[PDB]
């Protein structure tokens, strides 16, 4: 129970951090329509800053969920422990 | 194979940016990742995948590439910044993946600038009966504590038989290096004058020495 | 939440082997792969080889190929090191770190190591018990002709550390500066100790340096001519 606790909040909260992840990248997605629509017109400074801009939120919470991750990992291994 | 200067110096609070020098086949080409090394502790990740920065490290650290050179800013400096910093890349190349630098010394400097005194001393008359030879290159009193020796017999540079150690704290707080330099007897006798030039930060200081 | 315990800090004669283990604690390397990296001192880090525990996969360097040889244990969840063939550059600090992008594990545009291992000592000298040789360094004619001179005496092959030096039975203290000792190709200590005096004095005064050792027991006294 006390185990138990403690780890659906990890759930929880990687859960978020995971949905984060896919809002920030559909604006990546935003972002590579924009530019193919804006090369089919023919047969800009501020689209290499905002793809930069993104990238590092995605990363940071990539890195976040990993860390996330392996602690859910782990806290579940130990409430198998305390189990059996 | 990736270049790096010695050392680079900054009074507490400046913007301090060290470079890193590569070829296009590993920074031209792919992603450049910095690492800060506390004296001690194992190389910690300061910025990733060109710019990025891992969680914990200070907004104060930025890391920017134009081209196959990568640089890596440090504003407002402190006295927890004084590490030994490297920049990686991965290499195309046939020498391996994964290039590190050579390193740069980063220094937050309290103690005024000094001045190296360098002093060389000849292959010792006792030495020369047992058949060898050893010159002895000797740094007193200098800050930062980064120098680069490069000997010298008759204007032709010498690379093999070397050795340099990392500076090391006086009681003056100063710091202190020594050089040395193994050669047969046959070979010091035969060269005109040999010359042991102490690089730190420009200035250049040789102290000539004949047979 | 994952950390990196090494252990294993040992001296090896030339042409022997070396085991060296990556123990992880606080989480597991399932999806990830586990590389290692070596630091000589003074100088800076070189990628070793790298494997991935979940799958068996192997990447090593041009340099090491053949020698070097790593495994992943997953149930106990410990990587190791091992290289045969010892040569004398070999001395350096050992890392091992994981690369944190999962998919395509080597060469796929990513070195991304964040959890680095404490680091372990590993040595490479066949040097037990060692007396140094000292060598009086005389003085140059340029140094003696103006106001002050320096002399000094060279310290040459000994191991292990440390060594004190004392000037004439321990009277000089003022400009006594005492150089660290550098580690040689060979893995011996030699260091030199310097003291400024004086130029008038030199032709009636006389310098001996002393020289101890306690390993190996040995005392030379060796006096410094001009």
């Amino acid at each position: 129970t006390v185990q138990v606790r403690k780890l659906l909040s990890g759930i929880v909260q990687q859960q978020s951090n995971l949905l984060r992840a896919i809002e920030a990248q559909q604006h990546l997605l935003k972002l590579t329509v924009w530019g193919i629509k804006q090369l089919q017109a023919r047969v800009w400074l501020q689209w290499d800053k905002e793809i930069s801009n993104y990238t590092h939120i995605i990363y940071e919470l990539i890195e976040e969920s990993q860390k996330q991750q392996e602690k859910n990992e782990q806290e579940l291994l130990e409430l198998d422990k305390w189990a059996n | 194979v990736l270049t790096q200067p010695p050392s680079v110096s900054g009074t507490p609070g400046q913007r301090v940016t060290i470079s890193c020098s590569g070829s296009s086949s590993n920074i031209g080409n792919n992603y450049v990742y910095w690492y800060q090394q506390l004296p001690g502790t194992a190389p910690k990740l300061l910025i990733y995948k060109n710019n990025i920065r891992p969680s914990g490290v200070p907004d104060r650290f930025s890391g920017s590439k134009s081209g196959t050179s990568a640089s890596l800013a440090i504003s407002g400096l402190r006295s927890e910044d004084e590490a030994d910093y490297y920049c990686a890349a991965w290499d195309d190349s046939l020498s391996g993946p994964y290039v590190f630098g050579a390193g740069t010394k980063l220094t937050v400097l309290g103690q005024p600038k000094a001045a190296p005194s360098v002093t060389l001393f000849p292959p010792s008359s006792e030495e020369l009966q047992a058949n060898k030879a050893t010159l002895v290159c000797l740094i007193s009193d200098f800050y930062p504590g980064a120098v680069t020796v490069a000997w010298k017999a008759d204007s032709s540079p010498i690379k093999a038989g070397v050795e340099t150690t990392t500076p090391s704290k006086q009681s003056n707080n100063k710091y202190a290096a020594s050089s040395y330099l193994s050669l047969t007897p046959e070979q010091w006798k035969s060269h005109r004058s040999y010359s042991c030039q102490v690089t730190h930060e420009g200035s250049t200081v040789e102290k000539t020495v004949a047979p | 939440a994952l950390q990196l315990v090494q252990s294993g800090a040992e001296v090896k004669k030339a042409g022997s082997s070396v085991r060296v283990s990556c123990k992880a604690s606080g989480a597991t390397f399932s999806s990830y792969s586990i590389s290692w990296v070596r630091q000589a001192p003074g100088q800076g880090p070189q990628w070793m080889g790298g494997i991935v525990p979940s799958s068996g996969a192997a990447k090593y360097a041009q340099q090491f190929q053949g020698r070097l040889t790593i495994t992943a244990d997953t149930s106990t969840n410990t990587a190791y090191l091992e290289l045969s063939s010892l040569r004398y550059d070999d001395t350096a600090v050992y890392y091992c770190t994981r690369d944190r992008s999962r998919v395509r594990y080597f060469d796929r545009e990513s070195g991304w190591f964040d959890p680095w291992g404490q680091g372990t000592l590993v040595t490479v000298s066949s040097a037990s018990t060692k007396g140094p040789s000292v060598f009086p360094l005389a003085p140059s004619s340029k140094s003696t002709s103006g106001g002050t001179a320096a002399l000094g005496c060279l310290v040459k092959d000994y191991f292990p550390e440390p060594v004190t030096v004392s000037w004439n039975s321990g009277a000089l203290t003022s400009g006594v500066h005492t150089f660290p000792a550098v580690l040689q190709s060979s893995g011996l200590y030699s260091l030199s100790s310097v003291v400024t005096v004086p130029s008038s004095s030199l032709g009636t005064q006389t310098y001996i340096c002393n020289v101890n050792h306690k390993p190996s027991n040995t005392k030379v006294d060796k006096k410094v001519e001009p």
